[PDB]
């Protein structure tokens, strides 16, 4: 590990590092694992010390010596792939790397199941619900939750049975089961160690989750699946498949579900890049992070690389006013360069979105980039009903609920606003259900009450702005 | 049954404890009855029981003096056994403890013990240790003989004797002048946060030794010097009993290579040997400075050694490491990685209430004159921290000392207790010290609960209810976590943000144009993250971003340079808002006078979803505004506030305030001239009306009304 | 909302405890009248000290809920200083505070 080697005096750090390699050869086959690689071998151009520059040279030569040390593989771990001296990643040496990232909802459940192999769980314990609530948690945190829940069950029962000793009867241990209250307690005590980092995962959104936009759902399948399902027709007719599509229109119409739904059917990772990340890169003079984003897609393939809020760069330059020039800037130029160098054979498809298409650098719409445009208006009469029905698939609905009447009233509402109505009506039905035990379905009164609080998120002037733009494009 | 958990006292008196009334009813004892408390090691103490509205049903509130006599600590359990058989004493022999009687002489009974017991009817048991404060010294005594045994009640007719040498303290007894929880004034919330994290593994180590999950390994306390970072660390160790090891940057950095790292790791080994223990590392930025700022081997290697020592804490069971810095971003970021020092607490600067509490703590031993008003002092000492209030009390004492000692002229090794007993510190001595004292924390932003309440705002009755509902709804029943205010200037936008914070007892964080501009001008917009982090640490709080478009206007506003509506700072604000949950107890309020040129992203779902227009006050509101502005002054009955409001049809609230202040100034001038009239007369308001003008034109109102109708 | 009545006890110099029942709004003059009727000498001036260190004045029309003596309190009994000086100077031990009429019915505390 980095910090232990660095805690040594000059000459001791180099000798200790060499010994590990010499011992590995004597004990070959062997694996040498270097933790905190950025601490043992930080970028030389980022430090001042001679010892730090020397230990990097020592590690570089020891890595090269692996052509002679038969059957020895060196592995290393860092927090950021670009926080280490780039020499280590040159041909040979550390010529392979794997992005571990953060477990997704399925992996988090798997981790909870792994760390409960020996635990007796009560019938009320639901680890899937926990895995969905533990956003930002990593295996270290999920393991803590399992052990803490075990301790709570042990202290409630076993600590009133057993002595303060190291030996317990097998029957007493087997009689101890962990309830859901003990897991919930541990969840309130634990705090996610990785809540700010972006998590990339295969989404669970399917086509059945999207109300309306039937032609867009099919269009995405043509853009994403056809180039690899029927490649002989694309070659036969000399067609160049598009590398991506840009969506524009009012917010809250399902743009996030469109990209996730195609990623779901294709079993591909969904990478969500938000405006604040593009803004950070420009303001923080860290445009190299654009390569990190596109490289994540190349390593996460198959994946869908979704760039939200494409207008954030144009807005950073003033957006509505700004200077007298265009939208071109350092970050967008780096993004466009990476797009041009990406091949469709890496199973990466790029999707963009914006709520202000009038200020997007036209370069992004040139052939080879997001040349295709799809307009996503507010849902129409049949789509708004479909959205309400989709959200209610998970709960009984009373026969007195008139979803078409509600959809006719919510003429200016987006899909996001219809969802709030359904979710609020669900909460109201739950409130009544809970009180009845101190109900089996959502009643018309719950939807009519929800209508008193729900409002449209898109104003009438915004609707006209979006419709006029779409009309201008013919 | 008949057993309670030991908690902190509210009444500092050494002869009384407080129970929740239902437990006094179960024990069938009345307020003032004398009871025995049974502690550990077959020890007992006698005290009087009262009750209050704050003690928990299952806890007993007792101060440090009572806990020390029982040899118990906070979190322990004792039994309560009423002892109505206690009678009055005839003779009690009390002698001082040597540790506190040094440099002082004279008749200690007349100065300390006599007024302490006189008509107090305190229960006394043989062997009791108690503190009597006075004469700028804290002197504690032990009871060595009681004619009745083993305890009695002192009476005015009880003989109090005191002859003999001072008593040496036992090794199991701690001095009452050692820092504890009762020595900490403001920042009570931060202290409670440390208690939750630290006291459990130290008082109940068995809970964490049985499991593979470790408690937090290090806590970083940051804020200005003199705010209590080290005081908390020591007080917690002293109250729980954990061994306290003191480390600081300069002590390690002054050593040569090898000796430095050796001393650092040696202290960690000692902490394990003396576990449970707390290791406090002061000046963390000095022991672990950022590596990119130095080329020395000693500085880099010490950081490496500290990084490994923190990791080794998973083996050094029951050892907790704490550190102090000025800012969380002034230290080597490696220490803040998962584990190590991944938990931090913002101590901040005490507010007027905290400053008063700190002064009251420092004056515990001081004899104050009746003219001394510590609350007024706390109100004037803006920007001061506890270290400065300690200096203030010292300087006020020294001025009083000089005034009397110049006349006393007692030149010896010790000072008589009698001459100290007659020494009092007056308001003139605090006033002098205030003129000589200079705050050490005047540059940092001071965040506290504002004094503006709803009664200070005229008109806008519906906006008041809206803000109360926005905060009350998520507590009584995705709720919005912010609102934008737009409209003419001088209508109360800022007052609304303060008034809701006032009623909620929430901290108010004020960001003004000049601060937003400073971050833009200096390309230091990253400081926005610190502002949002402060809002979290200050929770509950209201985070008010005034003049949102101040940068857009500075860049041209209506003309424009290289930018437009968005800038470095507003983009950082948008970024940080996405990371704040509705459960953080922070309400973000914005204000602008030009909502048409502000980056509309701020109103997008999840951010400032509420949007409220603040128009000019109407006639009934303008009268309410005049009445609010005049609520602090005498006003003659001839003043017709409705007549004034009828004329000032186009005036803003700020313009009505100018009228009030004009009339006030005139009334004062007339009074001064007459002495060389006692209330504001209509003539003063009529003169003000000749110069006061509306600051908001009709065209500006149309601009706001059109915007309101555009967005609905 | 818990209380509207109070029970008072008085600690007497002779080692006896005197108890009685009062309204939470009762005035201090009714407690002094109660004690006077219980004392062996109802005319002999005395003072009652409250559990918080505040002396209760017979001539002050304050309520028990205003003096901090509700729902219950113990008072400390002492004779006026004027009569204590004459009692002590004469060599008279004040070994009886209450009238034999009440003492003949004394109960033990449990
Ligand atoms: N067409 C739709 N069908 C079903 N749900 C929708 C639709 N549009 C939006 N929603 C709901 O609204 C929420 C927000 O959608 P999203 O596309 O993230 O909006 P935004 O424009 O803010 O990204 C989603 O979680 C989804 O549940
Ligand atoms: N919050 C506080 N409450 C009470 N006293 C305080 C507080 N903050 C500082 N002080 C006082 O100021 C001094 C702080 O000096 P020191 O012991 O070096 O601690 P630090 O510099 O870490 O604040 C002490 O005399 C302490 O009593
Ligand atoms: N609604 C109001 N009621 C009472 N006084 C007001 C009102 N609006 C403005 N004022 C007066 O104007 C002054 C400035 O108010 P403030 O809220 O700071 O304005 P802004 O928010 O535009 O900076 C206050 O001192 C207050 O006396």
């Amino acid at each position: 590990n980095g910090p232990e080697i660095m805690s040594k005096l000059a000459g001791e750090s180099e000798s200790n590092l060499r010994k590990a390699f010499e011992e590995a050869e004597k004990n070959a086959p062997a694996i040498i694992f270097i933790d905190e690689l950025d601490a043992i071998a930080p970028k030389r151009e980022k430090t001042h010390g001679e010892v730090e520059r020397r230990i990097v040279s020592q590690l570089l030569t020891l890595m090269d010596g692996l052509k002679q040390r038969a059957h020895v593989i060196v592995m290393a771990a860092t927090n950021r792939p670009n926080s280490i001296d780039p020499a280590l990643r040159r041909f040979g040496r550390f010529d392979r790397e794997v992005d571990i990232g953060i477990p997704d909802a399925t992996g988090r459940l798997e981790i909870l199941q792994i760390h409960t192999k020996n635990m007796k769980l009560a019938d009320d314990v639901d680890l899937e619900q926990v895995a969905n609530e533990t956003h930002g948690h990593v295996g270290a945190d999920l393991a803590a939750l399992c052990s803490e829940a075990a301790l709570q069950a042990i202290r409630k029962k076993m600590d009133l049975i057993d002595l303060e000793d190291e030996t317990i009867d097998a029957e007493v241990m087997n009689s101890l089961a962990v309830t859901m209250d003990d897991f919930r307690w541990a969840l309130s005590q634990s705090n996610p160690s990785a809540l700010r980092e972006t998590v990339v995962e295969v989404p669970q959104v399917t086509w059945e989750d999207i109300g309306g936009l039937e032609d867009v759902k099919r269009e995405l399948q043509e853009l994403v699946q056809y180039p690899v399902e029927h490649p002989d027709k694309f070659l036969k007719f000399g067609m160049t498949p598009s590398k991506g599509v840009l969506f524009y229109g009012p917010p809250g119409c399902g743009k996030t579900l469109l990209a996730k739904a195609i990623a779901n059917e294709c079993q591909a990772n969904f990478i969500s890049i938000k405006g604040p990340e593009l803004l950070t890169m420009w303001f923080g003079e860290s445009e190299a992070n654009v390569r990190e984003i596109f490289d994540k897609a190349r390593q996460a393939a198959p994946c869908v690389l979704f760039f939200d809020e494409l207008d954030s760069i144009a807005k950073a330059r003033g957006g509505n006013i700004g200077d007298g020039g265009g939208a071109a800037d350092r970050v967008i130029n780096q993004i466009l360069t990476e797009m041009d160098g990406m091949s469709t054979k890496k199973n990466v498809f790029i999707i963009g979105a914006t709520n202000r298409p009038d200020i997007i650098d036209p370069a992004i719409l040139r052939p080879g980039r997001l040349d295709q445009l799809i307009y996503i208006p507010l849902p129409d009469e049949k789509s708004r009903v479909a959205i309400l029905k989709a959200n209610l698939r998970k709960s009984p609905v009373a026969k007195d609920v008139d979803l078409e009447f509600l959809a006719k009233m919510t003429n200016g509402f987006s899909g996001a606003d219809l969802t709030e109505i359904c979710q609020r009506a669900c909460k109201l039905a739950i409130r009544e259900s809970i009180e009845s035990e101190i109900v089996p379905e959502i009643r018309r009164d719950h939807f009519e009450e929800a209508m008193r609080f729900a409002r449209r998120s898109v104003s009438d002037n915004d609707i006209r702005k979006y419709e006029m733009f779409a009309q201008t494009l013919q | 049954p008949n057993r309670l958990i030991v908690d902190e006292a509210i009444n500092e008196d050494n002869s009384v404890v407080s129970l929740s009334q239902p437990k006094m009813d179960e024990l069938q004892l009345f307020r003032g009855d004398t009871v025995l408390l049974k502690g550990k090691k077959r020890r007992e103490a006698v005290c009087i029981v009262l009750s209050d509205d704050t003690c928990s049903d299952e806890k007993i509130r007792m101060n440090r003096v009572v806990r020390n006599n029982l040899r118990v600590r906070l979190g322990d359990v004792i039994s309560i056994q009423p002892c109505p058989d206690v009678k009055y004493g005839k003779r009690i022999h009390v002698l001082p403890i040597d540790d506190t009687v040094e440099g002082i002489t004279g008749n200690l009974f007349e100065v300390y013990l006599k007024p302490y017991f006189l008509e107090a009817y305190r229960p006394i048991r043989k062997g009791d240790i108690f503190l009597v404060r006075g004469g700028m010294r804290a002197v504690e005594f032990k009871v060595v003989e009681t004619d009745p045994s083993p305890y009695c009640i002192v009476a005015p007719d009880t003989v109090i004797h005191c002859e003999g040498e001072p008593i040496k303290r036992e090794d199991e007894e701690e001095s009452l002048n050692e820092v504890g929880y009762d020595d900490i004034g403001g920042c009570r919330k931060q202290l409670a946060q440390i208690k939750e994290m630290v006291e459990l593994p130290l008082r109940h180590p068995a809970l964490f030794k049985a499991i593979g999950v470790k408690p937090p390994r290090g806590i970083l306390l940051y804020g200005p010097p003199g705010t209590g970072k080290t005081l908390i660390a020591r007080a917690v160790a002293n109250e729980t009993g954990a061994f306290f090891f003191l480390i600081n940057g300069p002590e390690i950095m002054s050593k040569l290579a090898g000796e430095s790292e050796s001393n650092l790791r040696k202290a960690f080994e000692e902490a394990e040997k003396n576990a449970p223990a707390i290791i406090f590392i002061d000046e963390l930025d000095a022991i672990a400075p950022k590596r990119e700022k130095t080329h020395g081997e000693v500085e880099r290697r010490i950081v490496s050694q500290l990084l490994t020592l923190m990791d080794g804490l998973k083996q050094r069971a029951h050892v907790i490491v704490m550190a102090a810095t000025n800012r969380p971003n002034s230290i080597d970021p490696a220490l803040r990685r998962f584990g190590r020092f991944d938990r931090e607490v913002d101590i901040g600067i005490p507010d007027a209430t905290g400053r008063l509490e700190i002064l009251q703590i420092h004056t515990k031993n001081m004899k104050l004159a009746d003219d001394v008003d510590l609350e007024q002092v706390a109100n004037e000492t803006h920007g001061h921290v506890g270290a400065d209030l300690a200096a203030l009390c010292s300087e006020a004492a020294l001025q009083a000392i000089r005034k009397k000692m110049d006349l006393i002229d007692l030149e010896d090794e010790t000072i008589d207790a009698e001459v100290m007993n007659s020494l009092a510190v007056t308001m003139d001595d605090f006033r002098w010290a205030l003129s000589q004292s200079n705050p050490s924390a005047l540059r940092e932003t001071v965040v506290e609960v504002p004094q503006v309440t709803w009664e200070d705002i005229g008109g806008l009755e519906d906006v008041k209810r809206e803000l109360q509902e926005l905060v009350q709804y998520p507590v009584e029943h995705t709720p919005s976590k912010g609102v934008l205010f737009y409209g003419p200037p001088g209508c109360g936008k800022t007052l609304l943000a303060k008034a809701i914070a006032n009623e909620c007892q929430a901290n108010f964080i004020s960001i003004k144009g000049p601060e937003l501009l400073t971050m833009w001008f200096g390309e230091s917009e990253a400081n926005v993250r610190e502002i949002f982090d402060k809002a979290r640490q200050a929770a509950p709080c209201v985070l008010f971003f005034d003049e949102l478009d101040s940068i857009a206007k500075a860049r041209g506003g209506n003309i424009g340079d290289g930018g437009g509506a968005a800038d470095r700072v507003i983009n950082q604000i948008l970024t940080e808002m996405d990371g704040m949950s509705t459960k953080k107890n922070v309400f973000i309020i914005g204000a602008t006078n030009r909502p048409d040129i502000i980056d509309p992203a701020i109103l997008r779902p999840g951010r400032l979803d509420q949007l409220i227009y603040i128009p000019l006050p109407d006639e009934k509101s303008r009268v309410a505004i005049l009445k609010a502005n005049l609520r602090k002054s005498p006003v003659a009955k001839d003043v017709d506030l409705e007549f004034l409001a009828k004329m000032t049809n186009g005036f803003s609230g700020a313009d009505l305030t100018e009228i009030c202040q004009r009339a006030c100034k005139l009334a004062i001038r007339e009074s001064i001239e007459s002495e060389i009239v006692p209330e504001i007369r209509r003539d003063h308001f009529e003169e003000a009306m000749r110069f006061a003008r509306r600051s908001v034109s009709d065209n500006d109102i149309r601009k706001y009304e059109m915007f309101a109708q555009t967005l609905q | 909302r818990k209380y509207n009545y109070t029970l008072l006890r008085v600690r007497l110099p002779d080692g006896c405890l005197l108890q009685g029942t009062f309204y939470a709004r009762e005035r201090l003059g009714a407690v002094y009248g109660f004690v006077r009727e219980a004392l062996q000498s109802d005319w002999l001036p005395f003072e009652l000290l409250a559990s918080g260190g505040q002396k209760l004045s017979e001539d002050e029309n304050l309520a028990l809920n205003e003096c901090g003596l509700v729902p219950s309190a113990l008072l400390t009994f002492s004779w006026d200083m004027a009569v204590l000086e004459d009692i002590k100077a004469a060599g008279a031990e004040p070994d009886s505070i209450l009238k034999p009429e009440l003492l003949s019915a004394i109960e033990k505390l449990l």
